[PDB]
RNA sequence: AUGGUUUGGCACCUCGAUGUCGGCUCGUCGCAUCCUGGGGCUGGAGCAGGUCCCAAGGGUUGGGCUGUUCGCCCAUUAAAGC
RNA sequence: GUGCAGUCGCGAAGACAACCAGGAGGUUGGCUUAGAAGCAGCCACCCUUGAAAGAGUGCGUAAUAGCUCACUGGUCAAGUGA
């Protein structure tokens, strides 16, 4: 699971659920790649886990990049206690995803395997994505 | 047609020989000797004896050239033939040696000629995992 | 039968139909019969 | 140490002839060897890393042919991976069934490029029979990588 | 070797805005902008289907001349703006050309072939950044990876570059790499 | 499949039949790979049996010096070609026939006339 | 994602009174069916099952311990439903 | 599912579908298992008579065989497929 190593502020927004994403939009890494087309917090557990569907159904050979990192707390309060006394600790790390935004990206040989293992990806993944190409 | 690399003198394992040609239906103990018979000018052969019948179940066969895969080991050395080509090559096969892979099968091989039937045997060692140059 | 709201091929043969508004995939193989539900 | 690797010398009998961890030079390659200063001859090969800082030691060198056919092999591993999810990790298991295997340059890493690479040791230093065990520990059907480690 | 500049009709824009633009692209047309040394910007509204057409036959980096009002103006296509989601030609930035100009383009690279099975070929660079005339841009620049062992770093100035063609990147620009 | 491979096919049809002499089309039945490539290597080092079209061979025809034939390929088609005279590899596709009696020798083109009783049988065989 | 039965969150009616757990009695409803009924697949030989689908007509025991619901246990049962 | 708008591959030089006939040798290309072969499993993933023959499409397969295939030719005959 990703995380990073430190943040200025744990304690943190919502990451704000609105625009077309502006940067990511396109691939620049690879051949293929997962394009959003919803909002969505994308958490640790979601990468991963797409990651390794990818790395599963396609093995040694190609390579795949992340370009999202869930650099973003998300608090959560504990359980069977009170509104109030305070703002949760972070327990989930997310990252905002807007939509056109590219979130995977790999270079294989056949695009059928390429494809199938992304679109494995995308089940994994909690919103509505897209199979793109590094050509257009 | 039970197509078989059938090994030297050996006991009838199960796998390779018997029953592969007891499922067609040719007997177990007399194609062994039928066919020494004939290896004994010949002797040293693995050939793809596709075992082969008549109406009312008896042994025809017309023996066949040995294998060009396992030939290639043999007169490589070492009997062991590798898998791997193209980025390994063992041991450069000579000229000569390819050459009376062509003789031997011009007889009971589908090539045309003698360099038809090196350039056969090239994709077979292709395939296989030894040089053939 | 699986009655599963995800019916899909599971080979070559299973082919997808749409019998009386549902979604039936049939088969030689009867182990790969399918219907939406 | 003097029982099995050595007995090449041409000029006397008596050998202190040690096998320097450099390109693992026991198959019957051209080589030489460099009398190691304090610590017997180190027995190189003509392809070896450390070969041009040595023969820039020019003086403390002495002819070898080496072909003492009875005797031991330095070893040689390759690269090849697992998988790590309850399948094709454990197939290192099913392929080491059928042959024994010393620990040679072993590496776990899955945040990598797209495999758990786990770079595979080996017990086969053979010229003519590398593609058969490469064929035997191939069952992962994502074999793009083949090559052995020097 | 030359391109042959392909036809396309521009319309003048009237109302300028994006108003008049989404109801142009709801229209099926394509706002642009023919700008250069021209040092007098037209507004034009082009055709989508065509120009789209023209784009993915000739590529981006594409010559083409504009029935502009009758008068048959040379122009190359400057940059892009695509929409994400639709990928929908949103705008199109075009350049005044004239024969022998040597404009500065980006251009696609491809790599193509193959290489040892036990490697793997990773793309660094989409383009490669050139100068040509601008009757002569390719349409792309090609680069083989037959026969290219691990630890090949192709890089730009290891290209096959045309006649007339002047790289302005860098030869350190790594384009491809070839590893396990 | 493509219609510049049927031009192509056309073309080489039309040029090797104005280079080799005899052409024997047959109507293929009753064969086998392995069967019809060993006795094919054996008969054929001065001749070459392959297939034919319907309309390629009509298209051919029409390009070359067997113009008026346009009925004799409703059904499979096995030319054979000869490039000296079919009398050796002639004969050798006669026992074939009446070896496997499938095979059909449709006939030919040796010179004007298409086939009967008189010269295509005797020439092959005999 | 359902549901709204659990622990909760909110504190919207009720603090010039909406009586609480469990049991007894009386039931009624839903089906997410425990039995009975019908069926598909099975790594279903058969007996017996597993899993899924349809099905709510009827039936769905008596006792030991515990205030207990629940649960464990005893004997039974076609079954001892939620 | 259907309609619309397209795009691409193929197509009366007969397409896709159906019906008739053929549908490999080398060869088991090699490793691995008692075996490895058109098909436990895997490495490479060739050439050759030739239309077409896949390192074989699968079944059947103890390995094979037999079975049909992909594919080739034909009979009718334009839309067909993605």
């Amino acid at each position: 699971m990703l995380i990073p190593r430190k943040v200025k502020h744990r304690k943190q927004h919502h990451p704000e659920q609105r625009g077309i994403a502006s940067g990511g939009t396109s691939v620049s890494f690879g051949d293929y790649g997962i394009q959003a087309l919803e909002h969505a917090y994308i958490t640790n557990r979601q990468i991963e886990s797409a990651r390794i569907a990818i790395n599963r159904h396609i093995k040694r050979g190609g390579k795949v990049w992340i370009n999202i990192f869930p650099d973003r707390p998300l608090t959560k309060k504990p359980a069977e206690t009170r509104m109030g006394s305070g703002k949760g600790s972070p327990e989930w790390w997310v990252a905002n995803v807007k939509p056109g935004r590219v979130l995977f990206e790999l270079s294989y040989p056949d695009e059928k395997t390429a494809r199938d293992a992304l679109t494995r990806a995308i089940h994994k993944l909690p919103i509505k994505a897209r199979i793109v190409t590094r050509e257009e | 047609l039970i197509k078989l690399q059938i090994q030297a003198g050996q006991a009838n394992p199960a796998p390779p020989v018997g029953p592969a040609l007891g499922q067609h239906g040719v007997n177990i103990m007399e194609f062994c000797k039928a066919y020494n018979a004939a290896t004994e000018s010949q002797r040293g052969n693995v050939i793809p004896v596709e075992i082969t019948v008549y109406e009312d179940r008896s042994f025809t066969f017309a023996l066949k050239t040995p294998p060009a895969a396992k030939l290639l080991l043999k007169a490589a050395g070492v009997q062991k033939g590798s898998g791997e080509p193209h980025k390994t090559k063992v041991a450069k096969v000579t000229w000569d040696q390819v050459r009376e892979i062509a003789e031997t099968k011009k007889a009971d091989l589908n090539a045309n000629d003698i360099d038809a039937a090196a350039k056969i045997i090239a994709g077979t060692a292709r395939s296989m995992g030894i040089t053939v140059e | 039968m699986k009655v599963n709201p995800s019916v899909k091929p599971i080979c070559d043969k299973c082919r997808v139909i749409r019998r009386h508004g549902r979604v039936m995939v049939i088969c030689s193989d009867p182990r790969h019969k399918q219907r939406q539900g | 140490s003097n029982d099995d690797t050595g007995v090449a010398v041409p000029g006397a009998p008596g050998v202190l002839t040690k096998l320097a961890k450099c390109c693992t030079p026991v198959p019957g390659d051209t080589i030489m060897g460099f009398v190691t200063r304090g610590g017997g001859v180190s027995v190189h090969r003509t392809d070896c890393t450390n070969a041009e800082s040595l023969q820039q030691q020019s003086e403390r060198i002495i002819e070898v042919n080496w072909a003492p056919s009875p005797s031991s092999v330095f070893l040689v591993a390759i690269q090849v991976e697992a998988l790590d999810r309850h399948r094709l990790l454990s197939d290192v298991t099913r392929v080491l069934a059928d042959e024994k295997v010393n620990i040679l340059s072993a590496s776990v890493t899955t945040s990598n490029d797209r495999v758990a690479i786990s770079r595979f040791t080996f017990e086969m230093g053979d010229p003519k029979h590398l593609g058969h065990l490469l064929s035997v520990v191939r069952n992962v059907e994502g074999v793009y990588d083949v090559y052995r480690v020097t | 070797t030359a391109n042959i500049p392909n036809k396309l009709t521009a319309n003048v824009r009237t109302r300028t805005g994006k108003g008049a633009s989404r109801q142009a692209r709801r229209d099926g047309k394509v706002p642009a902008v023919l700008y250069g040394h021209g040092t007098d910007p037209q507004h034009l509204e082009l055709n989508a289907r065509d120009f789209a057409a023209v784009l993915r036959s000739h590529g981006t980096n594409a010559i083409l001349t504009l029935d502009i009002e009758g008068t048959e103006q040379l122009a190359l296509t400057k940059a892009l703006d695509v929409h994400p989601i639709r990928r929908n030609i949103q705008h199109a930035d075009l350049l005044v050309v004239q024969r022998g100009e040597k404009v500065t383009v980006e251009v696609t690279v491809l790599v193509e072939g193959d290489a040892t099975p036990g490697t793997l070929v990773t793309q660094d660079a989409n383009t490669i950044e050139i100068e040509a005339e601008a009757l002569s841009i390719p349409e792309q620049l090609t680069v083989s990876v037959e026969g290219v062992e691990a630890g090949t770093q192709i890089t730009a100035g290891q290209i096959s570059l045309p006649e007339g063609v002047n790289l302005i990147s860098d030869p350190e620009l790594l384009v491809v790499n070839v590893v396990e | 499949m493509a219609k510049a491979d049927k031009a192509t096919a056309v073309a080489d049809i039309a040029e090797q039949f104005k280079a080799s002499t005899a052409t024997v089309v047959t109507e293929y039945r009753g064969l086998t790979v392995a069967n019809l490539a060993e006795l094919r290597r054996a008969l054929g080092d001065s001749a070459t049996y392959t297939v034919a079209k319907n309309t390629l061979v009509k298209r051919a025809a029409s390009e070359a010096g067997i113009e008026g034939l346009d009925e004799l390929f409703a059904g499979p088609t096995a030319i054979a070609f000869v490039k000296g005279e079919a009398v050796d590899a002639a004969k050798a596709i006669k026992k074939f026939a009446k070896d496997n009696k499938a095979l059909v020798i449709k006939g030919g083109y040796m010179d004007g006339k298409a086939l009967s009783v008189a010269d295509v049988e005797k020439i092959a065989d005999l």
